[PDB]
């Protein structure tokens, strides 16, 4: 259940 | 700068149970922690899938303290390499994402103790991780101290307390932000009384005994996060210990062990140095 995070920290 | 808190050190303001630590010094059954209570805390995020891996500590703007076993460890098939996490500093609420708030880091380098013991007792149970980029400070992101011989010879007694904070569970569900507890450390007798699995001078234990009547522990998703105490000398926050094991969370008559900090302070100065 964890909130997603903004992409520039997951590339 | 380190272990001054600017929610409360920087604007001399005290937390709700900082007092029953400085009383002292002659996560289960925990509570929420204030707002910038822990800002050294650090959230050890795995990426894919997106779940709380450890706890974590922040020692400057570009180092982060951790459990070794949070990284490695054959026996749980657990082999984390730099680009499998995400470090988030800063937070408070486990789950949500606190835009404006907590800032995410990617790791450069990651440092496990080669002496780490994963094959028996988690002795040195310590790593250190490099961050890509230093990591502003702000009122909820700040390092905490780590103790020199004179600070840990003094705090690290039986019955001073330390402060324990993490998302872990709440019982051997989940908490909605980041819980804290006050445990007392225990004489060393005592700890090595209460189990069957080898202590180490590179260890310590602490929570309170089953006629003390009050109640604490770390469990699962706690590891890797600090044990501090607050110096009655200069009244700077020190990390003591890093969450490491136990047998259950919160059982009558077994204690948390912590990795002892001070005792590998070489190492960590070694790497820190060595390595930028
Ligand atoms: O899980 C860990 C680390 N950890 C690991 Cl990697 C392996 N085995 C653990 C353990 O505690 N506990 C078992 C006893 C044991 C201790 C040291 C090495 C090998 C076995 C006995 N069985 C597993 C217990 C797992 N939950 C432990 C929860 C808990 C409670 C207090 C402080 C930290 C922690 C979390 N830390």
């Amino acid at each position: 259940d964890f909130e997603e995070i903004p992409e520039e920290y997951l590339a | 700068d380190c272990g001054l808190r600017p929610l409360f050190e920087k604007k001399s303001l005290e937390d709700k149970t900082e007092r029953e630590l400085l009383e002292s010094y002659i996560i289960v059954e925990g509570s929420d922690a204030e707002i910038g209570m822990s800002p050294w805390q650090v959230m050890l995020f795995r990426k894919s899938p997106q779940e709380l891996l450890c706890g974590a500590s922040l020692i400057s703007d570009r180092w982060v303290l951790t459990a070794a076993h949070c990284l490695l460890y054959p026996p749980w098939d657990k082999n984390f390499t730099e680009n499998d996490l995400l470090v988030r500093i800063g937070k408070h609420s486990r789950t949500r994402y606190e835009r404006n708030i907590e800032k995410i880091s990617m790791l450069e380098k990651i440092y496990i103790h080669p002496r780490y013991n994963w094959r028996e007792n988690l002795d040195r149970d310590i790593a250190l991780m490099k961050l890509k980029k230093p990591v502003a400070f702000s009122d909820y992101i700040h390092p905490v101290c780590l103790p020199d011989r004179e600070t840990a010879a003094s705090l690290l007694q039986a019955g001073y307390k330390g402060r324990v904070t993490g998302w872990g569970n709440l019982k051997e569900g989940q908490p909605s932000v980041l819980q804290v507890v006050n445990l007392p450390i225990v004489e060393r007798p005592v700890c090595k009384d209460s189990t069957r699995i080898r202590i180490t001078d590179n260890m310590f234990c602490a929570g309170y005994k089953p006629d003390e009547g009050k109640r604490g522990d770390a469990c699962e998703g706690d590891s890797g996060g600090p044990f501090v105490m607050k110096s009655p000398f200069n009244n700077r926050w020190y990390q003591m210990g890093i969450v490491s094991w136990g047998e259950g969370c919160d059982r009558d008559g077994k204690y948390g062990f912590y990795t002892h900090v001070f005792r590998l302070k070489k190492w960590i100065q070694k790497v820190i140095d060595q390595f930028g």
